[PDB]
């Protein structure tokens, strides 16, 4: 499939913790998607995998609404426990398995050794739908936000902090992972996250406006 | 305060008022069910410690003065807690991993330690808050013709991460001749077993292991001990309990915006500011009750025993634990005169005190 | 770097230079003379009404004592240093209503009685320049009660038992106190500063300054009106300044500065673990029992303490730097406003 | 070290106001210098006859 | 050769800085002053600097401390002659005598003793069972590395915070003699001092 990069464009701030704080400003260590870094653009008119390395910034500009689920692994070919997060208009099934099972080609609208069955909300729903992955002591943290955009030329500038969905204590050695399609085209961004140290601005609501990457120019490292 | 039984003039700091407290608040969820730590602790067999369960405990009440009555093991070890501090505080969810190993393997099974079951098998982390149970199993996972159900492994690549499983079981091969699932020459199976023996000595003997990790409260709480609740009271100073959170002062409505998955408010001084009841989704600010400083006011005790008390920094309308109001706090025992002399003894912003005759007593002036 | 521009005064063993004319100048010296006065005490910074750390803090003997003294005479001496360098007039005097001294226009550091505090418009500037912190010196409880917007830096410091007293003279005293120092001045010349205040015609007390430095008394009355109209201009020039300007007043700023950012280092300092298992005592009491929560308290214990006696260290050296700067305005008030001075550079 | 790095980050600020002091003092002393001897304002020299 | 002190304090992480004036700034500056001194009198310090014989301003300083100046007119050579006599022993006692400059000497010695006593503090155990954390940390697990790492910490630390201590209250008494210094620039060679033993 076709590929190309841009920039990241000062984005993918998430919230660290449950605890409200405002008019402060917070220092945090933890992995952030650094500041103007180059993103891999993937135009999906097609598919080898893509690496799991040490957290995944998700993006998606798409308005129809296509881009659905994921995989994650190590191996993929029943030699591994893999996780599953299937998304419907319904529900969400995640699962951990062997798992030769397939979604990806045109069988759409028109088990072993399992160890749990979360089912919850759905995760998914001019809008651009961020998301991050992460595996951090034997817990998988998945983070969203949605936000609207009104120029569909790239990823906007400004800040729009992403928010806490569900702290998934299975999932073990995630190395390789992969995204679905449907077809009655898709393109997504990938980041990738980095152990870096970052500089939060709460305001008088509670909400992250502005952030500081501490590692990226000498000016930020004198304002941290 | 001066450790004499003579004092001078002038005026002396000497303690703090503070409101007490009235009455006690104590706020757990409306959770009605037991918790099944009799199928973790009394269970026919015990999985391998390659392959250890993990049992999801949620949405109940745990009592843990059972677990003794459960299981015959001597201590309750644990690590970021007490074990007889765990039925008046609570968590989010607790996890229960239970395992069978050697009684050589026991001390193996705690944060930040190596070994063979700490590498390849089963890995703590080094932040673990937990309780990790073990006790003697030679009367039920021993058998004279020896044991192969329990199966660990002593071969892997790398070192494994905290919480972490692994179940595949493939050729291990330690040189450049690859086995492709022949176990010849320098291919090894990684399961072997334990095979256990009742004639072995005290330190290889079957221990059952039950590890409990505890996870902090960051989300709302699902599991929490046996304790009632109380009816909540507001604009008083008073001892709160939300969910383990012990702490004094007067609890108000609050006007902050709280997103829906923050149960917590926290300051620059790290204490908590606001906090959300559990019963009733509704958001309460937590300040102290009220304080301020005491300094009295005397001349020499050769002269007379009067003395005059300022309250610094009160409006006072809220005094107790002439009346004459300055910007220094409020002085009581003083008479305000209409008059100007020198300052005899300091008191704040312009004023002073002495100890006149126009009948002996203490004026303050300007 | 530049020192200065390069000059070559052309020296000759015949040969001298003599001034023919003259400029009045009118400078301005800021010194410091006291600050922030605070008090601190040790149960509601260490502890925070914890009955077992309370127990725990008097086994470690009378260190709260001493740093209480300590804080204590600090706040003495600056009341001391405040009138010692302002109450050097033993009596109160004021200006003749007749506003008429040779042709010098003195309006602008004369008070004005139309504002409530009788200070002057150059001791207007000044106050309203210097921006304050807005310390515990006014009465904020009430407020700090009342949750209002965001939590200030104020209340956080009031609650964790940080509290600033109020100076024992108010503005108004300081400024009455400048007034009759400035009315002696210009009423009666350096008489008032020696015993009983004489008056004398103001012409005729420049003429004695212009005898002090050695000109002939004649220059000022064959040149009063440019002499006065210079004193005009240099005094409107000051003024514009100050309006202009605003670098000039740094010195007091970093005096509020310093006070209040070491107290909001001492209140930050308050999210530390120092080796420990948590900040929060009330977490240390509820998750342990009796001996490592008592091994935990006394670590927070330790480490509060090391702070507390480095912020009352940092106060002393502090203090003492102020009563230098405080003395040499004493010294400085004592030399120029009541009298002549023949030191030069002073 | 790391290990020591990261128990050292629990102390607090103890270091960024010890850093504070040296900087006040480095500032200071070169303060102390320009007041003594940068007092006059132009370069004067001397003629050639000595 | 052998290792120097200096390069086991800069390994350490101590270092000194530079002044932002040179030595020739200052040279620079005292001729400055001389210069002015000299061909103007006490005339340059309180305005444009205007000149005067030299003969004619040592005149002017006589008539300020009470004496005629036909007494310097009547006794130029005998004067200049005890001048040039005063400055040669000065050259002589500057030359044979080491003794007088103990007070800048002191101000090198205590700077030097301080860092070297910050050094040599590294070697303490403050309890534990090493110095080193090298040995502590391949020595112990983890949760005892910790507890005597924390020794060390705390012990190191407090060193340290005596050490910012001591320079503090030096550092004071350092502008307190600067401060003396630069009122004797100001008043005895930008003018004439009426004061006693000043
Ligand atoms: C001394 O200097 C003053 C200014 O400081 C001179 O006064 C000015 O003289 C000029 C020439 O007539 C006028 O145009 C200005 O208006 C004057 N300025 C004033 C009065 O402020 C004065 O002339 C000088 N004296 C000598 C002898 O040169
Ligand atoms: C990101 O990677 C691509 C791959 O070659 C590169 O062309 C691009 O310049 C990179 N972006 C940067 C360095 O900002
Ligand atoms: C906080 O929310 C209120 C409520 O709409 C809004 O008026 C105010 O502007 C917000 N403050 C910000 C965004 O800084
Ligand atoms: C707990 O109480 C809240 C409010 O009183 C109520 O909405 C909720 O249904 C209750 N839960 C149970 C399990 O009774
Ligand atoms: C464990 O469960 C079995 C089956 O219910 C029961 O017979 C046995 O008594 C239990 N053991 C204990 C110690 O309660
Ligand atoms: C606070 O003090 C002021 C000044 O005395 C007074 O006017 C005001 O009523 C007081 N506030 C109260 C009593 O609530
Ligand atoms: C005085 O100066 C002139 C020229 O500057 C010089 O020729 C003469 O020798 C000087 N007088 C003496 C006594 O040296
Ligand atoms: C100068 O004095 C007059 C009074 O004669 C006064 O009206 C005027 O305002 C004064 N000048 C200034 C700048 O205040």
């Amino acid at each position: 499939r076709t590929q190309s990069y841009t920039n990241s464009f000062t984005r993918g701030v998430y919230y660290p913790d449950k605890v409200f704080r405002s008019s402060v400003l917070h220092s945090t260590q933890d992995l952030f998607l650094p500041f103007f870094s180059n993103v891999t653009w993937f135009h999906a008119i097609h598919n080898p995998a893509l690496p799991f390395n040490d957290g995944v910034y998700f993006a998606s500009t798409e308005k129809s609404n296509i881009i659905r689920g994921w995989i994650f692994g190590t191996t993929l070919d029943s030699k591994t426990q893999s996780l599953l997060i299937v998304n419907n208009a319904t529900n969400v099934v995640i699962k951990v398995c062997e798992f030769q099972f397939c979604n990806d080609p045109f069988l759409d609208v028109y088990a072993n050794n399992c160890t749990f069955e979360y089912v919850s909300q759905p995760f998914l729903m001019k809008n651009l739908r961020e998301f991050v992955f992460k595996n951090i002591d034997g817990y998988f943290k998945i983070y969203s936000k949605h936000t609207p955009i009104n120029l569909e030329r790239d990823l906007p500038q400004g800040f729009s902090a992403l928010e806490p969905l569900v702290d998934l204590p299975i999932g073990i050695n995630i190395t390789r992972f992969q995204t679905l399609l449907a077809l009655h085209a898709a393109a997504y961004y990938v980041g990738y996250l980095q152990p870096r140290t970052f500089l939060l601005k709460y305001n008088e609501n509670g909400t992250i406006t502005d952030a500081v990457d501490c590692a990226l120019d000498p000016l930020s490292e004198t304002k941290c | 305060t001066l450790k004499s039984f003579t004092v001078e003039k002038g005026i002396y700091q000497t303690s703090n008022f503070r409101v007490q407290p009235t009455e006690s608040i104590v706020r757990f969820p409306n959770i009605t069910n037991l918790c099944p730590f009799h199928e973790v602790f009394n269970a026919t067999t015990f999985a391998s410690v390659y392959a250890w369960n993990r049992k999801r405990i949620s949405n109940c009440v745990a009592d843990y003065s059972v677990i003794y009555n459960f299981a015959p093991f001597f201590a309750f070890k644990c690590y970021g807690v007490s074990p007889t501090k765990l039925n008046d505080l609570c968590f989010t969810n607790v996890y229960a991993d239970s395992f069978v190993i050697r009684g050589n393997e026991v001390s193996q099974i705690a944060p930040g330690q190596t070994g063979n079951i700490a590498d390849y098998n089963y890995k703590l982390p080094d932040d673990f808050t937990g309780c990790v149970i073990a006790w003697n199993s030679n009367k039920l996972d021993s058998k004279p013709s020896g044991n192969y159900n329990y199966l660990y492994r002593l071969f892997r690549k790398s070192k494994l991460k905290p919480f972490e499983r692994d179940i595949s079981t493939e050729i291990y091969q330690a040189g450049n001749k690859p086995c492709n699932g022949v176990a010849g020459p320098n291919c090894y199976s990684p399961l072997q077993s334990y095979g256990f023996r009742p004639t072995y000595g005290v330190g290889h003997q079957p221990y059952r292991v039950v590890v409990l990790s505890f996870e902090l409260l960051h989300a709302p709480a699902t599991v929490c001990g046996p304790k009632k609740s109380t009816n909540l009271v507001k604009n008083k100073c008073v001892n709160f309990n939300f969910n383990g959170l012990t702490g004094t002062g007067v609890l108000t409505e609050s006007n902050k915006k709280f997103l829906p998955f923050q149960q917590f408010g926290r300051d620059i001084a790290d204490t908590t500011d606001a906090v959300r009841d559990p019963q009733t989704l509704e958001i309460l600010d937590i300040t102290p009750c009220s304080f301020g400083g005491v300094s009295v006011i005397t001349p020499g005790t050769n002269t007379s025993n009067q003395v005059a008390v300022l309250y610094q920094g009160v409006n006072c309308t809220e005094v107790p634990v002439n009346v004459f109001q300055t910007r220094a706090g409020c002085l009581i025992g003083a008479e305000y005169v209409n008059n100007s002399y020198e300052c005899d003894i300091p008191i704040g912003a312009g004023i002073c005190a002495s100890y006149q005759t126009q009948s002996q007593s203490i004026i303050a002036y300007t | 770097m530049s020192l200065g521009a390069e000059n070559s005064v052309a020296y000759s063993n015949n040969s001298i230079a003599i001034p023919t004319n003259f400029t009045i100048s009118v400078t301005t010296e800021i010194l410091p003379v006291s600050m922030t006065k605070t008090s601190v005490d040790c149960t509601m910074y260490i502890c925070g009404d914890s009955t077992e750390c309370s127990n725990l803090l008097l086994q470690y003997g009378s260190f709260c004592t001493q740093l209480k003294r300590a804080l204590t005479g600090i706040a003495v001496e600056q009341d001391k240093n405040t009138q010692e360098v302002f109450a050097q007039v033993k009596q109160i005097y004021k200006t003749p209503p007749i506003k008429y001294f040779g042709g010098f226009n003195f309006s602008q550091i004369l008070p004005d009685p139309s504002k409530p505090s009788k200070r002057s418009f150059i001791e207007d500037l000044l106050f309203n320049k210097v921006t304050l912190a807005d310390a515990g010196f006014i009465k904020q409880y009430g407020d700090c009660l009342g949750d209002i917007a965001a939590r200030d830096l104020i209340c956080a410091q009031k609650f964790n038992g940080l509290t600033v007293l109020p100076p024992l003279l108010t503005d108004e005293m300081i400024a009455q106190y400048t007034s009759a120092l400035l009315a002696g001045t210009i009423t009666s010349g350096w008489t008032f500063g020696a015993g009983a205040a004489l008056q004398i015609p103001f012409a005729m007390q420049m003429a004695y300054r212009f005898n002090g430095i050695g000109v002939t008394q004649n220059v000022l009355y064959e040149n009063q009106k440019l002499i006065a109209n210079q004193f005009n201009s240099a005094i409107g020039k000051i003024q514009d300044s100050l309006s202009s300007t605003a670098s000039a007043l740094g010195k007091l700023q970093d005096v509020v500065n310093h006070n209040a950012q070491a107290l909001n280092t001492l209140v930050k300092q308050l999210s530390s673990k120092f080796g420990a298992i948590s900040s929060v005592l009330n977490d240390i009491l509820s998750r342990l029992d009796k001996v490592e929560a008592e091994v935990q308290i006394d670590r927070l214990i330790t480490g509060r303490l090391q702070s507390l006696q480095t912020y009352v260290t940092q106060q002393l050296i502090r203090a003492a730097e102020i009563r230098a700067s405080a003395n040499l305005a004493a010294t400085k008030m004592s030399e120029c406003v009541l009298g002549q001075s023949k030191r030069v550079d002073f």
